[PDB]
């Protein structure tokens, strides 16, 4: 093993032990997407009123 | 503040309707007056849900009474809890509906139906964020029925994104007033498919069945029918009336309950059913719920498959005692429940049991062997119209036979969707 | 009433199991794809483990080890051996092996093969892979031996001077059933199999070298001749050890077998045991060996899922449900227990 | 000093961001109406607590964290809870009806009408901080809230916050406590969207918990009271680095270059110990060698998987208590000739190990018993991928059928979503494999 980088303070320490080397969208983009799906839910509610309608 | 507004219609609508608002308001600790005199504040935490506040600390519920006649509510007024209705929901014409769902729907209700939503209209301004509406009702008759399906129609225009609730009796000839509740039945429950969310099935057969095979009751009245619904309907809606995490609301427990949006019809079941004082444990409380003799609906459950099932237990009993049931109950018959649904099965449990009674469980399925149920009526259906028999009742009305040919394909076609998901 | 599912409907031993199981009255068959069961009878490829021990209130079981497959492949083997310290390339009772690519030890074969034909001694080697199904070439040239894999396979030393029954001249190799409980309890069946060849051995044919029940069944003549389907049994062994040597079959190679088959499932117990794990596993194991003429017992090859022979399929299978399925599930010896430090 | 900003989201994140901020006062001698008396600079100071307590000019100090629910109820629980003096209104942000269990209404629906709102009120948060390095994300799989709202959260955050490192913590479904059947949709549409704005994400199966909480802490049947106090012990002992002195993990940007060498596969798994129930009088001390070697139990992880079939990236050991270095390399040593320990072969075999002296705190009258010493580890291994498999093999199941679909297609999401969620977590299925398995 081999123990690297060791560094102490008042309150712990901490350190390294080796035991073997190796061998997005836009603002634009994300408002079109929630526009998008706010628009499917008005044509279905569309739909359905003019179901109701008839 | 999630509230609820109730609607009871027609003669059965009104009847179940009165003595479900007798049981809840005994459980929340109202008076028949409106004044709260309970010891526990999990009886007020949603009591907003079912009741307005209004001046002096009254609960009112939040109730809607329709009927075309004024006989049945004029016997809500004078009954138990009568006073504690708000005077100004009573909506009620003169003329009847005559068993008749064309007068209901069509010509006797339609001249009713706008002064009744000005009246859910007020309801509804008044509630902080309304999750959407409970409806009481008969399919045999005329106002609840007829009338019924209409208000579901106009109040879905109004309040689209609402959920839609109804517990809706069904007919049989064991429990019958008139020949023609088939063609009643048949009409509303297309109307069904279409415009509620959830609609629990409550079988005037098997409240027959359960009143004289198991209660020992050789000649139930409609009374004794309405206390096994009262008590039915008090376990379906604990999760509503009491903190909880499992289908707090109408909309996540359809959300639970509803994985094809046309099968949306459930088997309510209660336990115990007895004909008093013996304690009743856990593993009997259990497997008394799951069985075909405590279920509402006159289904064979082995007939089908469970897509999706509710569990509530009410009273002070081991929660993990509980666990072990429902899980043994699920992998004892593992065959009866749809596979391609995980973990479809869900339980609540309520530290405030109903009235009388320690313990009790309420079962909420929603099965495939439902169709049992709609196969009877549509059997019944057809054995008339074939005949064309009391058809001229209807056609009186305006209506034409061509409707009632879409509405016994519109039934089969269910029959056949339920059939599709059980295979 | 126990549940268990049916994932691979090729095993003869399982099959028998599972009949077996429902005789009881007390399990119950469900659906191959139902997840509440007790009892998995897996598939041998890609059997889900990942998928078992989450299911509230079901104790789970299967009839599998994950990660055993690096004790029951050809290549897995010898790397399994070499490189653990437990066994060492320094053991004794395996052939001098090497793994051969078509990690590789194509120079280290050669190196000792080179040094084997210079020292005028036996150079004589078998290829084989876990591709091979009834693909074994024989051979004293390393030339040949090369050239065959590269038309992942392993070259071994073949053992020249095997022990070989009378009257015949004929090469045999040895069959034992292992179990190992969830638990890790090593059984070992108390009916072995010597699967016989029924040609005399040739040092100059694969019939009479290759033992194989479906190889004797399809290219030699004296198919049943000394012992029905070339298979003889241990009580039939042990009398002719007796006869022709003084000695018995438990000191002579007995001892040997249960040495080595404990060592191998030691080696690998840390990797593959269930014994803190949300679900349970066991798994039986058909170990094979090569005997030569001085009764050193020599490891050859270990079966993840073995077969049975016809007269012990009732026996073994019971003893599967008694000491494996009924120790976890239990209702309303004939296996010897490899004692071991755990 | 550079700030961090907790975000708490629907029910499981508000909850257990109550039980980990009641925690961190706990452990840095934080009074519930704000005063730290250990604090001798009143008013402001860098000090390492200050990357998660803000301080006013009367001397108390505010957590620097958003709670947000689509439901008033479980944040009217923090207005009136013990530490309700902590937090303004201003950080308590709630709605009039919840997501109910379903991605999309959260997402869509809900989610664009409060989205401007919430990133309002972060704002607010990240102008009081000099040098923000990012965010840390308390969150369901399940829920609709936890999982719809907050893939929309994220990918906003990448764009208001383009530099800043973003860390989650996430419940996954157990049905042991779940309360809804679509929880494996909800779970893989939201891990879709948010992978890619997502640095670092520590899984919490509530199954792992459940089970810990019954076999350790002798509970019965537990509640999520019991279930988040040990949540906030593990994330406490994660988290610690950011709020106390040291040189390991100090920064969020090092939990990527310490955990997370392949960007796609960030999903440490956390290994906790010792849990001791508090209702043991007296119980036998654990040393360093135990806890340590209790690491590599599977009855002991966040998740239930099985690290020998899998292969390490990475792996850091986080002390907390009487634990010196020699120790630590001692019990390591005896672990390695005993456990099958596999790394990647393009990873170095070893250990980044933080030590805290401190021994952990605990929740004055809760579960858990004082200890001595504990441990968290870190560590990146291939085998969390069995959990993704069992969730995408529930998600295979309902979805063949378009189960419950229709309320998602309700919302405004098109039904291809669905799949292309899936093909993802297909793909990431595949790369775990391609990396652990030879
Ligand atoms: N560990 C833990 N899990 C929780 C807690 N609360 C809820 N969960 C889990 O989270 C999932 C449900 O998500 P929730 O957070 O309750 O739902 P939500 O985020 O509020 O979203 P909606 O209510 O649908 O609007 C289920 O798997 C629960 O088991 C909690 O306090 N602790
Ligand atoms: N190193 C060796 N020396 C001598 N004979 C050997 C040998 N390796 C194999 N043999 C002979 O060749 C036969 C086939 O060997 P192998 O182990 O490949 O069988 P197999 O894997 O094809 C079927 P099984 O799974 O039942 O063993 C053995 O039964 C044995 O008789
Ligand atoms: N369970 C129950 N069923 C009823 C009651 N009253 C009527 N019914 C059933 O309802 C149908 C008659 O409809 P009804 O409600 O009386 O007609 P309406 O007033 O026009 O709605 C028949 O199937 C009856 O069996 C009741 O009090 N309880
Ligand atoms: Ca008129
Ligand atoms: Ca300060
Ligand atoms: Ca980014
Ligand atoms: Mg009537
Ligand atoms: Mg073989
Ligand atoms: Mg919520």
């Amino acid at each position: 093993m081999e123990v690297i980088e060791l560094n102490k303070c008042t309150s712990g320490q901490s350190f390294e032990v080796i035991l073997k080397p190796p061998s997005d969208p836009s603002l634009e983009e994300i408002q079109k997407k929630l526009e998008a799906a706010e628009e499917r839910r008005k044509y279905q509610e569309a739909e359905l009123l003019k179901h109701l309608a008839e | 503040m999630r509230e609820i507004v109730h609607i009871q219609a027609g003669q059965c609508g009104n009847q179940i309707g009165a003595k479900f608002w007798e049981v809840i308001s005994d459980e929340h600790g109202i008076d028949p007056t409106g004044s709260y005199h309970g010891d526990s504040d999990l009886q007020l935490e949603r009591i907003n849900v079912y009741y307005n506040e209004a001046t002096g600390n009254k609960y009112v519920p939040r109730a809607i009474l329709v009927d075309l006649e004024p006989g049945t509510m004029d016997s809500v007024r004078s009954g138990p809890f009568g006073q504690i209705f708000r005077p100004d929901n009573f909506v009620f014409g003169q003329s009847g509906a005559g068993n008749n769902w064309a007068k209901g729907h069509y010509t006797e209700g339609a001249e009713l139906v706008d002064s009744v939503l000005d009246v859910v209209r007020k309801e509804s301004e008044s509630c902080d964020c309304l999750q959407g509406f409970q409806l009481t009702h008969s399919l045999g008759g005329g106002t609840g029925s007829g009338m019924g399906t209409l208000l579901i129609s106009k109040i879905r225009e109004e309040y689209p994104d609402r959920i839609m609730n109804t517990f809706s009796v069904m007919p049989s000839p064991k429990v019958s007033d008139t020949v023609v509740e088939p063609y009643n039945a048949t009409l509303s429950v297309h109307q069904l498919v279409e415009n509620t969310d959830e609609t629990y099935c409550i079988d005037n057969e098997a409240l027959y069945d359960i009143c004289f095979r198991t209660l020992k009751l050789t000649t139930p009245t409609y009374g004794d029918l309405n206390h096994l619904v009262s008590a039915t309907m008090s376990g379906v809606t604990t999760c509503l009336r009491f903190p909880g995490q499992l289908n707090a609301d109408l909309r996540k427990l359809a959300v639970n309950m509803v994985p094809f949006p046309r099968l949306h019809f459930f088997m309510p079941g209660f336990a115990p059913l007895t004909s008093q004082y013996r304690a009743l444990t856990v593993p009997e409380l259990t497997q008394q719920m799951f069985d075909s003799k405590n279920m509402m609906a006159a289904c064979d459950p082995r007939h089908g498959r469970y897509l999706t099932v509710a569990a509530i237990f009410r009273g002070r009993m081991s929660m993990k005692e509980v666990d072990e049931q429902m899980l043994n109950v699920q992998n004892k018959n593992s065959s009866y429940f749809v596979e391609w649904i995980p973990n479809n099965v869900k339980t609540a449990v309520c530290d405030i049991p109903p009235r009388g009674l320690k313990m009790s469980a309420t079962f909420i399925g929603n099965s495939t062997a439902i169709q049992e149920l709609f196969k009877r009526i549509s059997e019944q259906f057809t054995a008339m119209f074939r005949r064309k028999a009391f058809l001229h009742w209807y056609t009186g009305e305006g209506m034409d036979e061509m409707e009632f040919t879409e509405a016994e394909s519109n039934m089969n076609d269910l029959v056949s969707e339920y059939q599709q998901y059980q295979d | 009433m126990y549940t268990f599912v049916v994932r691979d409907e090729n095993s003869s031993v399982y099959a028998e199991v599972s009949r077996l199981l429902l005789a009881t009255g007390q399990w119950k068959r469900l659906r191959k794809d139902n997840p509440r069961f007790n009892l998995m009878l897996g598939e041998r490829n890609r059997l889900p483990f990942g998928r078992l021990g989450h299911e509230p209130g079901l104790v789970q079981l299967v009839n599998y080890y994950r990660g055993a497959d690096k004790l029951c492949r050809k290549a897995s083997l010898v790397k399994l051996i070499k490189t653990s310290p437990e066994l060492s390339e320094s053991c004794t009772w395996f052939p001098e092996s090497y793994v051969i690519y078509p990690t590789d030890e194509r120079e280290v074969f050669l190196a000792a093969y080179n040094r084997r034909r210079e020292g005028r001694e036996g150079n004589v080697w078998i290829a084989k892979s876990s591709a091979g199904a009834k693909g074994i070439l024989i051979s004293s040239e390393a030339s040949e031996l090369l050239d065959f894999i590269d038309e992942v396979h392993v070259i071994q030393k073949y053992l020249e001077k095997p022990l070989l029954l009378e009257p015949g001249h004929r090469k045999f190799d040895i069959r034992s059933w292992v179990l190992v409980d969830h638990l890790y309890n090593i059984y070992l069946y108390r009916e072995g199999v010597l699967r016989t060849s029924s040609e005399p051995y040739n040092s100059a044919d694969k019939t009479c070298h290759l033992t194989n029940h479906c190889i004797q069944k399809e290219y030699s003549k004296n198919y049943g001749r000394y012992e029905e389907g070339n298979e003889m049994f241990f009580e039939e062994f042990n009398q002719y050890l007796m006869d022709a040597l003084n000695t018995t079959l438990e000191n002579s190679i007995l001892l040997q077998i249960k040495h080595i088959i404990r060592s191998c499932l030691m080696c690998i117990e840390p990797a593959i045991s269930t014994k803190h794990l949300h679900y349970q596993s066991f798994q039986l194991f058909g170990f094979d060996f090569m005997v030569d003429e001085e009764l050193k017992v020599w490891l050859i090859e270990v079966n993840g899922a073995p077969a049975c022979a016809q007269k012990l399929y009732a026996e073994l299978c019971q003893g599967i449900v008694d000491v494996a399925i009924s120790s976890v599930f239990p209702l309303a010896s004939i296996f010897i227990k490899l004692h071991h430090h755990h | 000093m550079r700030e961090c900003i907790s975000i708490h989201v629907g029910q499981a994140g508000v909850q257990i961001g109550n039980a980990c901020w009641e925690l961190y006062c706990l452990e840095h001698g934080i009074q519930p109406d704000g005063q730290m008396p250990s604090d001798k600079t009143i008013g402001g100071g860098d000090d390492s607590f200050n990357t998660f307590f803000s301080e006013t000019g009367a001397g108390k100090h505010v957590p620097r964290a958003v709670f947000v629910d689509l439901e008033p109820t479980v944040i009217d629980e923090v207005r009136t809870g013990t530490y309700r003096q902590l937090f303004h209104p201003e950080q308590l942000i709630t709605g009039k009806e919840d997501a109910a269990n379903n991605y999309a209404r959260g997402h869509y629906t809900i989610g664009k009408e409060i989205i401007d709102l919430v990133l309002d009120r972060i704002r607010k948060l990240a102008d009081q901080c000099t040098g923000l390095q990012g965010f840390l994300v308390f969150h369901s799989f399940g829920g609709g809230t936890g999982s719809g709202f907050t893939s929309l959260l994220m990918e906003r955050l990448s764009v208001d916050y383009g530099k800043k490192s973003k860390l989650e913590f996430s419940i996954y479904p157990a049905p042991q406590v779940s309360t809804a059947v679509v929880e494996p949709y909800n779970s893989i549409l939201t891990t879709h969207t948010t992978l890619e704005h997502s640095d670092c994400a520590f899984m919490v199966d509530n199954e792992a918990i459940y089970d810990i909480c019954r076999r350790n802490l002798d509970i019965e049947r537990p509640t999520y009271t019991n279930l988040n106090r040990l949540i906030s012990q593990i994330v406490s002992s994660i988290t610690a680095s950011l709020r106390f002195d040291g040189a390991l993990n100090v920064d969020l940007t090092e939990f990527q270059t310490n955990l997370v060498p392949y960007p796609r596969i960030h999903f440490p798994l956390a290994t906790y110990a010792p849990v001791i129930s508090a209702e043991k009088a007296y119980h036998e001390q654990l040393s360093v060698a135990e806890i340590t070697n209790a690491c590599f139990e599977p009855a002991n992880q966040m998740v239930k998987c099985d690290p020998r079939h899998g292969k390490y990236m990475a792996c850091c050991l986080l002390y907390r208590g009487d634990v010196v270095p020699k120790d630590v390399n001692a019990a390591i040593a005896t672990i390695k000739t005993k456990r099958s320990i596999q790394f990647v072969d393009w990873c170095p075999t070893g250990f980044k190990v933080g030590i805290n002296y401190q021994p952990p705190t605990v929740v004055p009258g809760g579960d858990l018993a004082k200890v001595q010493r504990a441990v968290c580890m870190l560590s990146n291994t291939t085998a969390i991928a069995e959990a993704w498999a069992r969730l995408d093999h529930k998600f295979d199941l309902m979805y063949a059928k378009r189960a419950f679909v229709h309320w998602y297609v309700g919302e405004g999401m098109e039904e291809g979503e669905f799949s292309e969620a899936r093909e993802d977590m297909a793909a990431l299925e595949k790369d775990y494999e391609e990396v652990g398995v030879d």
